[PDB]
């Protein structure tokens, strides 16, 4: 079977340069036009660029023309995506793709995929998670049930892993995607409903995991 | 460049149940046109190509057809693998384009969101910032809105909202709005209010808080 | 089979490209041919040469060596002429209108302004088909009039041309 297997994510600065690779297996380059696709967090697909069979006739989504360079290296049957002028715009997974057609033809769809790989395009610095308590109320109780959770705020980049006692407590979590704020630095929040009895009897500590700044917080939330 | 745009935006079906999802060129583009499945977390897989053609190893209960302006996908029965967003994309010129996609959830008994606020901590506030959070737990459909309202004013631009993946359990939703202000600002006002409005509520509720209130 | 007409077809093209549109090889090329896609090739070796100038003559010019060319053409060859501007063309047309019809087709097409009014120096050609004889590759020439306006005309001719080998 056709594999493709993207490498060369991170995360990079405006204006400086990556290349990412798509290791093939199941299939010649030189036999296949192939194609890069991205898509931003949350958003659709967009086309980026084809190269051809023989390995130098390309073209270019308008805007990364002039940025981006798709080419290949036969001897390793790996196609790579040279991306040099990088924007912020820019931030998305990037899939690599096989056009179905070959030497001799063009069917501009995508049969093959390859599994992605992510680039995150920012300039943000490395940041911890400062980890604040959603704490259990009135406001956030109904009958037997109070909600509580942990507001993981101000981190770069993704991701954070959030547990509940050490893993103890994992029914009705809901962790939530995080967002991307105007500062540059993600938040997001993990919920738990629980007995509002327990609220005496069993303290509940949510254990927030950022391992590129080597960060662990266990923040104690308390009525 | 060629739009894609495509209808319903979203839909709910119960397993067995007949779907079909619609996909509408700006122009003319004859038979190229292609179909892509995509689940949370994972690769586009390519499902039907040239409108009607099943990609080979696709089950049978997918289909396509259509040609010109106007496509058409088809799955005759829903399995619980098909649960995912489907993309239309055309063939025909420079750049290749996607439409929007359209998301195919579990229909469940319709349940109305459990309404939640939590004031900032004093934590956060202590280093100058302030957020308001509210959480809708445990609701079906996904479609819901909440609007923030600082002292009775709507409160647009400054707050952000983050939804869960269906539940596997349940089939239920979960939502998590933050409204941020500055710590000067948040102690300018008194009376801070998330707004929901859901399918499963008669008529909009609010769940408020006042600054300086335990 | 086709490869005369085409040859002849193209040498009429930049002999009266010259003679008319006073164009060079040497002349600056406002716009330039990129790639050329072809969804089905089966024998076609499409070469671009750039016969560069300054449209409306580029344009009678076109339309000139087109209709000498076709006049050339056998009548029981032309006959075959009508079958290919419907398939390319998506246009009726019979032998006897074939030079009017072509003449308002590109008159009308080519001066849209989808192609005046576009901002690419570099434009890129797809072809749904093209066949080559077995052992004998049809070879074409795609002449660069240098001017969106001139390209289209040249497109509906390699259209028709690409066409015929079916």
């Amino acid at each position: 079977e056709v594999q493709l297997v993207e490498s060369g994510g991170g995360v990079v600065q405006p204006g400086r340069s990556l290349r990412l690779s798509c290791a093939v297996s199941g299939l010649r380059l030189t036999n296949s036009g192939m194609h890069w696709v991205r898509q931003a967090p949350g958003k659709g697909l967009q086309w980026v660029a084809v190269l051809w069979s023989d390995g130098r006739n390309t073209d270019y989504e308008e805007s990364v023309k002039g940025r981006f360079t798709i080419s290949r290296d036969d001897s390793k049957n790996t196609l790579f995506l040279e991306m040099n002028t990088v924007g912020a715009e820019d931030t998305a997974m990037y899939y690599c793709v096989t056009d179905a057609g070959g030497s001799n033809s063009w069917e501009f769809f995508f049969d093959h995929w390859g599994q992605g790989t992510m680039v995150t395009v920012s300039s943000a610095s490395t940041k911890g998670p400062s980890v604040f308590p959603l704490a259990p109320s009135s406001k956030s109780t109904s009958g037997g049930t109070a909600a509580l959770g942990c507001l993981v705020k101000d981190y770069f980049p993704e991701p954070v892993t959030v547990s509940w006692n050490s893993g103890a407590l994992t029914s009705g979590v809901h962790t939530f995607p995080a967002v991307l704020q105007s500062s540059g630095l993600y938040s997001l929040s993990s919920v738990v409903t629980v007995p509002s009895s327990s609220l005496g009897t069993q303290t509940y500590i949510c254990n927030v995991n950022h391992k590129p700044s080597n960060t662990k917080v266990d923040k104690k939330v308390e009525p | 460049d060629i739009q894609l745009t495509q209808s319903p935006s979203s839909v709910s079906a119960s397993v067995g149940d007949r779907v079909t999802i619609t996909c509408r060129a700006s122009q003319g583009i004859s038979s190229w046109l292609a179909w892509y499945q995509q689940k949370p977390g994972k690769a586009p897989k390519l499902l039907i190509y040239a409108a009607s053609s099943l990609q080979s190893g696709v089950p049978s209960r997918f289909s396509g057809s259509g040609s010109g302006t106007d496509f058409t996908l088809t799955i005759s029965s829903l399995q619980p693998e098909d649960f995912a967003t489907y993309y239309c994309q055309q063939a025909n010129s420079f750049p290749f384009t996607f439409g929007p996609g359209t998301k195919v959830d579990i229909k469940r008994t319709v349940a109305a969101p459990s309404v939640f606020i939590f004031p900032p901590s004093d934590e956060q506030l202590k280093s100058g910032t302030a957020s308001v959070v509210c959480l809708l737990n445990n609701f079906y459909p996904r479609e819901a809105k909440v609007q923030w309202k600082v002292d009775n004013a709507l409160q647009s631009g400054n707050s952000q909202e983050s939804v869960t993946e269906q539940d596997s359990k349940d089939s239920t939703y979960s939502l998590s709005s933050t409204l941020t202000l500055s710590k000067a600002d948040y102690e300018k006002h008194k009376v801070y209010a998330c707004e929901v409005t859901h399918q499963g509520l008669s008529s909009p509720v609010t769940k408020s808080f006042n600054r300086g209130e335990c | 089979s086709i490869q005369t007409t085409v040859n002849t077809l193209s040498e009429r093209i930049s002999s009266k490209l010259e003679q008319e549109a006073n164009a060079s090889a040497q002349t600056k090329c406002d716009i330039e041919i990129g790639n050329f896609y072809i969804r089905q090739n089966h024998g076609c070796n499409i070469t671009v040469k750039n016969m560069c100038s300054a449209a409306d003559a580029q344009l009678d010019a076109v339309l000139s060596a087109a209709t000498e060319t076709y006049s050339g053409l056998t009548p029981e060859q032309k006959a075959y002429v009508p079958a290919m501007f419907t398939a390319a063309l998506n246009i009726q047309t019979s032998v006897n209108t074939v030079v009017r019809d072509f003449e308002n087709y590109v008159k009308q097409t080519c001066n849209s302004s989808a192609v005046v009014d576009n901002k690419l120096k570099i434009q890129n050609v797809i072809i749904d088909e093209c066949y080559g004889a077995p052992g004998s590759p049809t070879n074409m020439e795609f002449i660069n009039t240098g001017s969106s306006k001139g390209n289209c005309a040249i497109k509906a001719l390699m259209q028709l041309t690409t066409k015929a080998t079916t």
